[PDB]
RNA sequence: UGCUUCUGGGUCGGGGUUUCGUACGUAGCAGAGCAGCUGCUGCGAUCUAUUGAAAGUCAGCCCUCGACACAAGGGUUUGU
RNA sequence: CCCAUAUCCGCAGCAGGUCUCCAAGGUGAACAGCCUCUGGCAUGUUGGAACAAUGUAGGUAAGGGAAGUCGGCAAGCCGGAUCCGUAACUUCGGGAUAAGGAUUGGCUCUAAGGGCUGGCAGCCGACUUAGAACUGGUGCGGACCAGGGGAAUCCGACUGU
C-alpha cells in the first residue's frame, strides 16, 4: 500500500541509502503497520527487511 | 481439455524487425503476449518475471531470435472475473533451438 | 491566482526590425 | 559505319586529368566538353572517347596558359560495354588531339580503352595496349 | 562466351556479372563483385582469405 | 519580368491526374483494329509479372558496331498460364458510344471466376449463377439461348471474350482469379461467333495468342510508392540548403496575377500506383510450362540451342517475392510496369510494326538463372554443389 | 487478398537460396621466448586440424504436406 | 524545511538567473570526454498504433572537386604522443605545433634509471625510458579526447573594453 515512510526509517536506522532497503513483498501489511524507528529494529531483529549488498565493482 | 500445459518456440526476431532501438523488448512483451492470446483464446495472459529477465537479459536493444515458452491455460482461482480462465506464461532454459517441436506436455 | 497584467508591448516593427520594413 | 554508344560520364567542367602522351603536360583542366546542347544546370561531362576542350594547367611554359582541344581516354567512372562488362580504370586520362583527329604526342602511356580507339583511329594507331 | 575467372576469388564470372578492372601498366583484372574489388584495391593476399579458391589450392582441401 | 535562363518544364501534362488508379487490373483502352482478311484470333492476354533476368544473345543488324556481337539485355518474366474462357459479350455501334448489347455466360463456369463476383467468399451461400444455369439443360433455355445469339449475328459489330486467369495453378497468395474482355478480331461476325461459342469453356493458351518476336504492349499499373513531395514525383531542382521554410519543394508557384495556382504547377502528392500503357516490347521467347511424361517431369525451360542444360527459368532459391514459374510463361525486352504479383496486361500491337530493330530474328545462347536473392554466383545446384564439393550436413 | 471437398491459413521445425568469413571445446615435438625440476611440467599473443565452419535468413525471400492447435464464428443494416 | 530542471526571483512545478563546502575506481597529461561503486531518479505538463509528405537534430554517398553562392555559408580535411626537419621576414624575443615526412596494436623478452643491514654479500620496494623477436585480412592516438594549411593586401601595435 504505502511502504515509503517504513523505507525511509529504515534507511535512517541502517545509516545507508534507501537503494539498499529491501522490504519484504509478502509480509506487506506487518511492515506497514509498524510506524516508528522502535518497531522498524524489530522487523530488522525478525529479518524482515535485510541490508541489500553493494553492488559488485571487481579490480580484478 | 481446458487445463492445457505446453511447449512453444518463439522467434522474437519476425516480430521484432522494423522497431527502434529504445522500442524492441516491450515490443517483444507484447508481441509475446500477442502468441499467448492467439494460440489460446484467453484476453487474461500473465507472464512471469523469469521471462521478464530473460528477455531484458541482454539489453533493450538486442533481443534474443528465439526463445522457449511453456504456454498454460489455467482455470480461473477467486477474485472471479468475466475471463473465464487465464494463461501463464513460462520461461524455459534451452541451450539451443535446433529442432525444437511444438511438444505438448502432459500433467 | 490573482489578475494576470496585460500583454506587455514588444518593440515588434520599428527601424529595428528588419523582418519588414515599407518603401523608403 | 558504327556510331558510339552512350556510356557513363563522370568528367565535368572543372576536371584535372593527366595528360597521357609525351607531349611535356602533366595535367589538363577540363573547361568544356564539345558536343553538348545544354540545358540549365547540367555540367557538361566527358566520358571514355569524348571530344573535350581542355587546359594545361602545369607542365611546360608552352602548354600552359592556352586552350588546347583533347580527347579523353580513360575515366574512373564505371561504364557499361554492350557485351556486359563494367571496365573501369585507375585514373582520368586524355590526349591533346587537334580538329582534325591528329595527335600531338608521339606515344601514349598506359592502355588506351577501346570505345576511343574504335572512334578515333590515329590514337590507336600509338596505342600499344588496348583497353 | 568466356567465362573468365575471377582474379581475386577464382570464381566463375558470367557475362552478366563482374566489375572488370584496368591499370595503368596493364594487366586487366576481372573481379565477381564489391567484396573482391574491395579486397584487391586494400591489397590482401587471396592465399591468405579462407573462402578463396587459392586458399584452398594452398591448403590442399 | 520574364525567366531569364530558359529551360523545359518538368513533368507532363499529358499525365496530369496522378491519381492512385482506381481499377486495379490493366485495362485495355484501345483494341487494335479489326480486318475481315485476317482470321479470327485473340488481340490480349492476361499474365502475371513474375521476375528479371538477364539474356544473352546475337545481335544482327548491318552498320552496327554491336554487330554479330553477343549482349546482354534486361528482360521480364510473365508467368502466362492458359485462360478459361467463360463467355462472350456483343457490342452495337450508337453514335452516342461503343454499347455493350448482351452479354452471355457460360454453363459450367469454376471457382475461380466464381470468387470475382463477391467481396467476402467466405460469408457468402456461393448461389451465385444458379438460375442462370438451369437455361442450359431445358428446351425453352436453349431457345432462348439460341435466340439470342441470332440477334448477336445479326446486330452486334464488335465481339469481345470472357476470360478468366487460372489461379490454382499460379503460386500467388490470391485464389480470386481476373476476368477479362479481349476483342476478337477477325473475319465476319457469324464466324467470330461461332469461333467463340467453338472456344467456350475451353483454355486458352498463349501460343495462339501471340507468338515469337512480336512486338506487343504492356498495360498494368505502376508499383505504388504512396504520397511523396514534389522533389520525389515531379523530379524539381532543390533549393539550396540556406532555405529557412524547407528545401525539397517547389519555391515559386506563381505570379500574382492569375489569383489562382494553375494545373500545370507541380504539387505535392500521389507517386506510384498509376495505371500505365508502356507500347513496343518485344518478346524473346515463349517458354513451355511444366510437363509430365514417361514418368520424370521434364523442366528444361531455360535450355536454349546452345547451353543444352537441364536447368529451369526458376532461379536459385525461386524467384524472389513472388514464388516459382510452374507454367508456360513469356519473356520480354527491358523493363515492365508493375511490382512483384502484380496482373499484367498483355496486348498486340496497335500500329502497323515494319522496323528492322523490330523485325530482328532473336536466336538465344544464355539464360542466366543465377540466384537474384543476393550476389548468386552459380547456375544451378548439381554445378554449384560440384565446384562446392560435399559439405558438412552432407 | 485469405478464412472445412480430410480440406484451408497460421506457428514451429526441416530443406533451398544467400550474408559474413572458419565458432566454443579438444588435440598439436606449431609458436618470439620465459620460469621450475632432472627430457618433463606451467605462462604465452598467434597458427593448424576438427571447420567454406559457427551465427542470421522474412518481418514484404522460395518449397514443405513433418509436429501443433485453430478454422462451418460475432455485430450493423439494406426491397423492385 | 527547500537551498534548485517542483519549496527563491522571472505572472507558472518556466530549458532562464542565483553566492559556497565535501569530491572514489579505470582509461587517460588532466578536476577533459566515456563506463562503473556510494547516494539519487523515472526520461523532465501524458500515453497507445503506424513510420506519408515537409520539417528539426545526426549521418552516408560511385565520378568530378567550389564548376554552387555576394562570399568555401555550412559540412569535411588536419588533430594526441615519439623521432627527424622547419622558410621568407623580424623589434632577434618570435614566426613555430610553420610548412613536409616516418611510427603507433597485442604478446614474449633484454638493458638502463634505487633503498635498508652487515668496489663485497644479504633483504626488499617502484613507476618509467630505450632496443629486439614473433604475430594479426596494413590493423593499431581503432570509441572518446583532439590545430586544415600556405602566399599576399588594408586597418588596428598588442593584452583588455
Ligand atoms: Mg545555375
Ligand atoms: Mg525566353
Ligand atoms: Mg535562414
Ligand atoms: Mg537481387
Ligand atoms: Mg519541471
Ligand atoms: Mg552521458
Ligand atoms: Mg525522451
Ligand atoms: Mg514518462
Ligand atoms: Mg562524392
Ligand atoms: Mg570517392
Ligand atoms: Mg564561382
Ligand atoms: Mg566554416
Ligand atoms: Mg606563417
Ligand atoms: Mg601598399
Ligand atoms: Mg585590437
Amino acid at each position: 500500500s504505502m511502504l515509503r515512510l517504513q523505507k525511509r526509517l529504515a534507511s535512517s536506522v541502517l545509516r545507508c541509502g534507501k537503494k539498499k532497503v529491501w522490504l519484504d513483498p509478502n509480509e506487506t501489511n506487518e511492515i506497514a503497520n509498524a510506524n516508528s524507528r522502535q518497531q522498524i529494529r524489530k522487523l530488522i531483529k525478525d529479518g524482515l527487511i535485510i541490508r541489500k549488498p553493494v553492488t559488485v565493482h571487481s579490480r580484478a | 481439455n481446458e487445463v492445457v500445459t505446453r511447449e512453444y518456440t518463439i522467434n522474437i526476431h519476425k516480430r521484432i524487425h522494423g522497431v527502434g532501438f529504445k522500442k524492441r523488448a516491450p515490443r517483444a512483451l507484447k508481441e509475446i503476449r500477442k502468441f499467448a492470446m492467439k494460440e489460446m483464446g484467453t484476453p487474461d495472459v500473465r507472464i512471469d518475471t523469469r521471462l521478464n529477465k530473460a528477455v531484458w537479459a541482454k539489453g533493450i536493444r538486442n533481443v534474443p531470435y528465439r526463445i522457449r515458452v511453456r504456454l498454460s491455460r489455467k482455470r480461473n482461482e477467486d477474485e472471479d472475473s468475466p475471463n473465464k480462465l487465464y494463461t501463464l506464461v513460462t520461461y524455459v532454459p534451452v541451450t539451443t533451438f535446433k529442432n525444437l517441436q511444438t511438444v505438448n506436455v502432459d500433467e | 491566482d490573482p489578475v494576470p497584467y496585460q500583454p506587455p508591448f514588444l518593440c515588434q516593427w520599428g527601424r529595428h526590425q528588419p523582418a519588414w520594413k515599407p518603401l523608403m | 559505319s558504327g556510331a558510339k554508344f552512350r556510356i557513363s560520364l563522370g568528367l565535368p567542367v572543372g576536371a584535372v586529368i593527366n595528360c597521357a602522351d609525351n607531349t611535356g603536360a602533366k595535367n589538363l583542366y577540363i573547361i568544356s566538353v564539345k558536343g553538348i546542347k545544354g540545358r540549365l544546370n547540367r555540367l557538361p561531362a566527358a566520358g571514355v572517347g569524348d571530344m573535350v576542350m581542355a587546359t594545361v594547367k602545369k607542365g611546360k611554359p608552352e602548354l600552359r596558359k592556352k586552350v588546347h582541344p583533347a580527347v579523353v581516354i580513360r575515366q574512373r567512372k564505371s561504364y557499361r560495354r554492350k557485351d556486359g562488362v563494367f571496365l573501369y580504370f585507375e585514373d582520368n586520362a586524355g590526349v591533346i588531339v587537334n580538329n582534325k583527329g591528329e595527335m600531338k604526342g608521339s606515344a601514349i602511356t598506359g592502355p588506351v580503352a577501346k570505345e576511343c580507339a574504335d572512334l578515333w583511329p590515329r590514337i590507336a594507331s600509338n596505342a600499344g595496349s588496348i583497353a | 562466351m568466356k567465362v573468365e575467372l575471377c582474379s581475386f576469388s577464382g570464381y566463375k564470372i558470367y557475362p552478366g556479372h563482374g566489375r572488370r578492372y584496368a591499370r595503368t601498366d596493364g594487366k586487366v583484372f576481372q573481379f565477381l563483385n564489391a567484396k573482391c574489388e574491395s579486397a584487391f584495391l586494400s591489397k590482401r593476399n587471396p592465399r591468405q582469405i579462407n573462402w578463396t579458391v587459392l586458399y584452398r589450392r594452398k591448403h590442399k582441401k | 519580368s520574364h525567366r531569364k535562363f530558359s529551360a523545359p518544364r518538368h513533368g507532363s501534362l499529358g499525365f496530369l491526374p496522378r491519381k492512385r488508379s482506381s481499377r486495379h487490373r490493366g485495362k485495355v483502352k484501345s483494341f487494335p483494329k479489326d480486318d475481315p482478311s485476317k482470321p479470327v484470333h485473340l488481340t490480349a492476354f492476361l499474365g502475371y509479372k513474375a521476375g528479371m533476368t538477364h539474356i544473352v544473345r546475337e545481335v544482327d543488324r548491318p552498320g552496327s558496331k554491336v554487330n554479330k556481337k553477343e549482349v546482354v539485355e534486361a528482360v521480364t518474366i510473365v508467368e502466362t498460364p492458359p485462360m478459361v474462357v467463360v463467355g462472350i459479350v456483343g457490342y452495337v455501334e450508337t453514335p452516342r458510344g461503343l454499347r455493350t448489347f448482351k452479354t452471355v455466360f457460360a454453363e459450367h463456369i469454376s471457382d475461380e471466376c466464381k470468387r470475382r463476383f463477391y467481396k467476402n467468399w467466405h460469408k457468402s451461400k456461393k448461389k451465385a449463377f444458379t438460375k442462370y444455369c438451369k437455361k442450359w439443360q431445358d428446351d425453352a433455355g436453349k431457345r432462348q439461348l439460341d435466340k439470342d445469339f441470332s440477334s448477336m449475328k445479326k446486330y452486334c459489330q464488335v465481339i469481345r471474350v470472357l476470360a478468366h486467369t487460372q489461379m490454382r495453378l499460379l503460386p500467388l497468395r490470391q485464389k480470386k482469379a481476373h476476368l477479362m474482355e479481349i476483342q476478337v478480331n477477325g473475319g465476319t461476325v457469324a464466324e467470330k461467333l461461332d469461333w467463340a461459342r467453338e472456344r467456350l469453356e475451353q483454355q486458352v493458351p498463349v501460343s495462339q495468342v501471340f507468338g515469337q518476336d512480336e512486338m506487343i504492349d504492356v498495360i498494368g499499373v505502376t508499383k505504388g510508392k504512396g504520397y511523396k513531395g514534389v522533389t520525389s514525383r515531379w523530379h524539381t531542382k532543390k533549393l539550396p540548403r540556406k532555405t529557412h521554410r524547407g528545401l525539397r519543394k517547389v519555391a515559386c508557384i506563381g505570379a500574382w496575377h492569375p489569383a489562382r495556382v494553375a494545373f500545370s504547377v507541380a504539387r505535392a502528392g500521389q507517386k506510384g500506383y498509376h495505371h500505365r500503357t508502356e507500347i513496343n516490347k518485344k518478346i524473346y521467347k515463349i517458354g513451355q510450362g511444366y510437363l509430365i511424361k514417361d514418368g520424370k517431369l521434364i523442366k528444361n525451360n531455360a535450355s536454349t540451342d546452345y547451353d543444352l542444360s537441364d536447368k529451369s527459368i526458376n532461379p536459385l532459391g525461386g524467384f524472389v517475392h513472388y514464388g516459382e514459374v510452374t507454367n508456360d510463361f513469356v519473356m520480354l525486352k527491358g523493363c515492365v510496369v508493375g511490382t512483384k504479383k502484380r496482373v499484367l496486361t498483355l496486348r498486340k500491337s496497335l500500329l502497323v510494326q515494319t522496323k528492322r530493330r523490330a523485325l530482328e530474328k532473336i536466336d538465344l545462347k544464355f539464360i542466366d538463372t543465377t540466384s537474384k536473392f543476393g550476389h548468386g554466383r552459380f547456375q544451378t545446384v548439381e554445378e554449384k554443389k560440384a565446384f562446392m564439393g560435399p559439405l558438412k550436413k552432407d
